[PDB]
């Protein structure tokens, strides 16, 4: 299971950290939800390098970074706008898997205010 | 960057009906490694959304054999034979076979 | 196609060095007792070195003055993050320090 973090309610033109722990080799994705511009592919880590790939959409907008010591994940937003209020999900692909994201956390909502 | 457009917005549907979900891509979305890394979710209303097909045509396990997916080049569907209430939700197609990884709209299975 | 990694039953004189070559991020493992994965250096702890070869392809994974305790279990491995999450193992090798 994934265990993400809770409601976040923020302020315009500030940042915010969402966090992911993985319950029970794997890359940990990101992926935003709005009614308007539906699922959006946010970027991967793979905890154990520390190595990330981001959709060119959201350069500078997330920072994904991951625990060493304890199998948590992060992402941090920022320069917040309401174009930024959402849901956003964390997810898991296996390494050498045939398939994407069979395991999805519950969803973290952001509201900025 | 690839486009996925699904064909319909909404479905109205009685339980027990067929429904078809149609997803077209803007360019092809074979991997270098050959395989086509098509899938498919369903969101049911309030929950994560959830893998159903994966490689274009396999079931992920558990998945009733209802579901169906075909297709190649740039046109995949996704059937449903004789509908259950689970079944219900916004179906999603996605590729990630080419970086960055892209979903359709979204097609909403909902009772008529 | 995974990397090589040679020799599968290093034989060091403890203090002497070791040297792995690893032909294929390009990971360096150890594994635990747990049988878990530890990652002793990663391409690109001051004891466990890895160069690149001018060759390219091929790197030296190196353990300084082996210790009796490096003795254990270990493997390359290169990771690609996207499209598809992969990775490609080496089969594992056997670091065997005896005494002086």
């Amino acid at each position: 299971q994934l265990q993400q973090s809770g409601a976040e309610l923020v302020r315009p033109g500030a940042s915010v950290k969402l966090s992911c722990k993985a319950l029970g080799d794997y890359e940990i994705h990101w992926v935003k939800q709005t009614p308007v511009h539906g699922l959006e592919w946010i970027g991967v880590i793979h905890p154990g390098s520390g190595g990330t790939v981001y959709n060119q959409k959201f350069k500078g907008k997330a920072t994904l970074t991951a625990d060493k010591y304890s199998s948590t994940a992060y992402m941090e937003l920022s320069s917040l706008t309401s174009e930024d209020s959402a849901v956003y999900y964390c997810t898991r692909e296996g390494m050498n898997t045939d398939w994407y994201f069979d395991v999805w956390g519950a969803g973290t909502t952001v509201t900025v205010s | 960057d690839i486009l996925m457009t699904q064909d319909e917005l909404s479905l109205p549907v009685s339980l027990g009906d067929q429904a078809s979900i149609s997803c077209r891509s803007s360019q092809t979305i074979v991997h270098t490694n050959g395989n086509t890394y098509l899938e498919w979710y369903l969101q049911k209303p309030g929950q994560s959304p959830k893998l159903l097909i994966y490689k274009v045509s396999n079931r992920f396990s558990g998945v009733p054999d209802r579901f169906s997916g075909s297709g190649s080049g740039t046109y995949f569907t996704l059937k449903i034979s004789r509908l259950e209430a689970e079944d219900l939700g916004v179906y999603y197609c996605f590729q990630g076979s080419h970086v960055p990884y892209t979903f359709g709209g979204g097609t909403k299975l909902e009772m008529k | 196609n995974p990397p090589t990694f040679s020799p599968a039953l290093l034989v060091v004189t403890e203090g002497d060095n070791a040297t792995f070559t690893c032909s294929f991020v390009l990971n360096w493992y150890r594994m635990s007792p747990s049988n878990q994965t530890d990652k002793l250096a990663a391409f690109p702890d001051c004891r466990f070195r890895v160069t690149q070869l001018p060759n390219g392809r091929d790197f030296h994974m190196s353990v300084v003055r082996a210790r009796r305790n490096d003795s254990g279990t270990y493997l390359c491995g290169a990771i690609s993050l996207a499209p598809k999450a992969q990775i490609k193992e080496s089969l594992r090798a056997e670091l065997r320090v005896t005494e002086r």
